[PDB]
């Protein structure tokens, strides 16, 4: 399965 | 973090990065507000303030 | 308020009325927990205790 793309700041 | 640009109606920031595409999750200090809740899907609060 | 039982597996309270048939909304001091969240459908908190 794909890699989940977290978006922090 | 995120806001609707009232002229262009276009989001920006971490809310706009997953409404409009290239993000799957936003584990970050994203305050639970009403104008964000209408477009994204918050968990229950992990931190109160 | 509501909890399972290790004998008959029956919710007893306001969570018992929502799960089975006897209610539609339970505006009340229900505390957002994990064991309730699996069977009923809470909202963003109105009261932070």
């Amino acid at each position: 399965q794909k890699t989940v793309v977290v978006t922090t700041i | 973090y995120g806001a609707r640009d009232a002229d262009t109606k276009i989001w920006n920031g971490m809310v706009g990065e997953l409404v409009y595409g290239k993000a799957d999750i936003a584990i970050a200090p994203l305050t639970i507000t009403l104008v964000r809740e209408e477009v994204i899907d918050f968990s229950k609060p992990f931190m109160s303030l």
